[PDB]
């Protein structure tokens, strides 16, 4: 009668971590600086596109100058 | 260029002409010039909104030029941009920089290479940085 039984116990391994505290905080880090580059490269792109829409009026005016004088100066001379 | 750029206020370009100088003086061995252009450049940088972040490089390569002349004085020279420069005492290489003196108070050679690999690794040298870390191994 030396028929023996037995019962179970369960562990549960560690969960997927532990590795995800060191290098996770780097990367927060260099998201949050690489956002701000991207804020401040915004800002700056706008000024410049404002600044040459800015141009572009004086360009205009001062071709349109020219070829106006150009015309009457020649008109003028003949 | 250089003189000729800042006489018109012209500061980007300057800068960029005197960093190009700096680097070729370090090349010939010129270490005052080369630290004396990157103290000033950084101190430059380190009051704009946008080259703020670019401050702790510079810094990095006079620290190293001062490593050439002395350890002291490289020693020296770290406390006072960190204590000029807060933010530089959480930067690679401000550790790399502790490190390397670390193993080179105590003829140790092996933890150098060590922590030169592993920076290394990350990433990668270029023939200056490699070429004055070559100079600073040979020292000692």
């Amino acid at each position: 009668d030396m028929r023996n039984e037995l019962e179970e116990m369960q562990r549960r391994a560690d969960q997927l971590a532990d590795e995800s505290l060191e290098s996770t905080r780097r990367m927060l880090q260099l998201v949050e600086e690489s956002k701000d580059a991207g804020i401040r490269t915004l800002v700056m792109l706008d000024e410049q596109g404002e600044q040459l829409e800015r141009i572009e009026e004086g360009m205009d005016q001062i071709n349109k100058d020219m070829k106006e004088a150009e015309k009457n100066l020649t008109d003028l001379g003949k | 260029s250089a003189d000729y750029y800042k006489g018109e206020e012209s500061n980007s370009s300057a800068n960029k002409c005197l960093l190009k100088v700096a680097g070729y003086a370090a090349q010939l061995e010129q270490y005052q010039k080369a630290i004396d252009i990157y103290e000033q450049v950084g101190t430059s940088a380190m009051d704009s909104p946008l080259l703020k972040y670019s401050a702790k490089d510079y810094f990095f390569k006079a620290a190293l030029c001062h490593f050439c002349i002395d350890m002291l004085n490289a020693k020296l020279a770290v406390q006072k941009y960190e204590e000029l420069f807060p933010a530089f005492s959480d930067s690679r290489e401000c550790k790399l920089m502790k490190k390397l003196l670390e193993a080179h108070e105590e003829q140790n050679v092996d933890s150098y290479t060590e922590s030169v690999k592993e920076y290394d690794s990350i990433s990668r040298l270029d023939q200056w940085l490699t070429t004055m870390l070559l100079r600073i191994k040979k020292t000692i």
